[PDB]
């Protein structure tokens, strides 16, 4: 996964 | 008045900052957008030369404004029963660095170098007018598609810089560096070269390489991806442990990997134009 803060 | 002066177009997005829309200038047509911050979620106030109690974001991007650069630019602001609006810059065509990291992929390191030293002049930008970010990400930089020109942007966890230790911190935790999870303590350009280190391994990896606590703590460095030695060097220098053990600012762009970078236009017919 590759994912947002 | 607020309302006239600005038509408002869609909803870019919202979170931890509020909410951000496109807008545009009525009275020249200027690309803007249009931030909305609730007072309830303001933790951090700060006064302008007037006097009068606005948003840290507020003053910090004040202090930045003057002249140009890397940093979004403040244009107004005005204040509501229980909101702030901002009104910035807003450059067009422009991608954030985050989505178009999903998109590409782990970045070439000549694509990455420039972008990279670009985040630089920004963020030594910043320092020079006193104020310290506390959450440089992919997420907080924009690209300018046609230029080539990346722009920081959400000041709303910033700081005044200064030389004494901070024992507060509400930017993102995966950018945090050690001392701040053991500790609950930085100084805040060691930080802040840390949190650069993590944005240059996402750069040329896709991603970000610590998701836990505890790997932070360790910081241990682990390539998924073909990098070179220097690029490697460099990123396991930002990311030492001890923060004495990190580049100044100086030391990071004289590093040999930070040799030859691309002129922004450059990098936009290179890289970004179809
Ligand atoms: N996932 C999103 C969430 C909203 C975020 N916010 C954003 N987006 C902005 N610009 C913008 C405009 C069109 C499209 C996008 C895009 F595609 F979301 F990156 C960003 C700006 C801006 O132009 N000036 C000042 C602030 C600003 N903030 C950009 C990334």
């Amino acid at each position: 996964k590759r994912r947002r803060h | 008045p607020l309302e006239s002066q600005y038509q408002v177009g869609p909803l870019l997005g919202s979170g931890g900052f509020g909410s951000v829309y496109s807008g545009i200038r009525v009275s020249d047509n200027l690309p803007v957008a249009i931030k909305h911050v609730e007072k309830d979620r303001i933790s951090d106030w700060g006064e302008l030369p007037n006097g009068t109690r606005v948003p840290m974001e507020v003053v910090l991007l004040k202090k930045v404004s003057s002249g140009f650069s890397g940093v979004i630019r403040l244009l107004d602001w005005f204040e509501r029963p229980d909101s702030f609006v901002l009104i910035l810059e807003r450059p067009e065509p422009v991608q954030d660095l985050f989505d178009f990291i999903t998109e590409r992929g782990a970045l070439q390191e000549e694509l990455a170098r420039s972008f990279f030293w670009q985040v630089l002049e920004a963020v030594r930008h910043c320092h020079n007018c006193g104020v310290l970010h506390r959450d440089i990400k992919d997420e907080n930089i924009l690209i300018d598609l046609n230029r080539g020109e990346l722009k920081l942007i959400d000041f709303g966890s910033g700081a005044l810089l200064k030389d004494t230790v901070y024992t507060d911190f509400d930017g993102t935790r995966v950018y945090s560096p050690p001392e701040w999870i053991r500790y609950h303590r930085y100084h805040g350009r060691s930080a802040a070269v840390w949190s650069l280190g993590i944005l240059l391994y996402d750069m040329v990896c896709g991603d970000i390489p610590f998701e836990h606590d505890e790997e932070i703590i360790r910081g241990q460095v682990f390539f998924r991806q073909r990098v070179s030695s220097e690029c490697q060097h460099l990123i396991r220098w930002c990311l030492a442990l001890r923060p004495s053990d990190r580049p100044t600012f100086e030391e990071i762009q004289n590093h040999p990997w930070m040799q030859d970078v691309l002129l922004p236009q450059e990098t936009a017919e290179i890289h970004l134009h179809s």
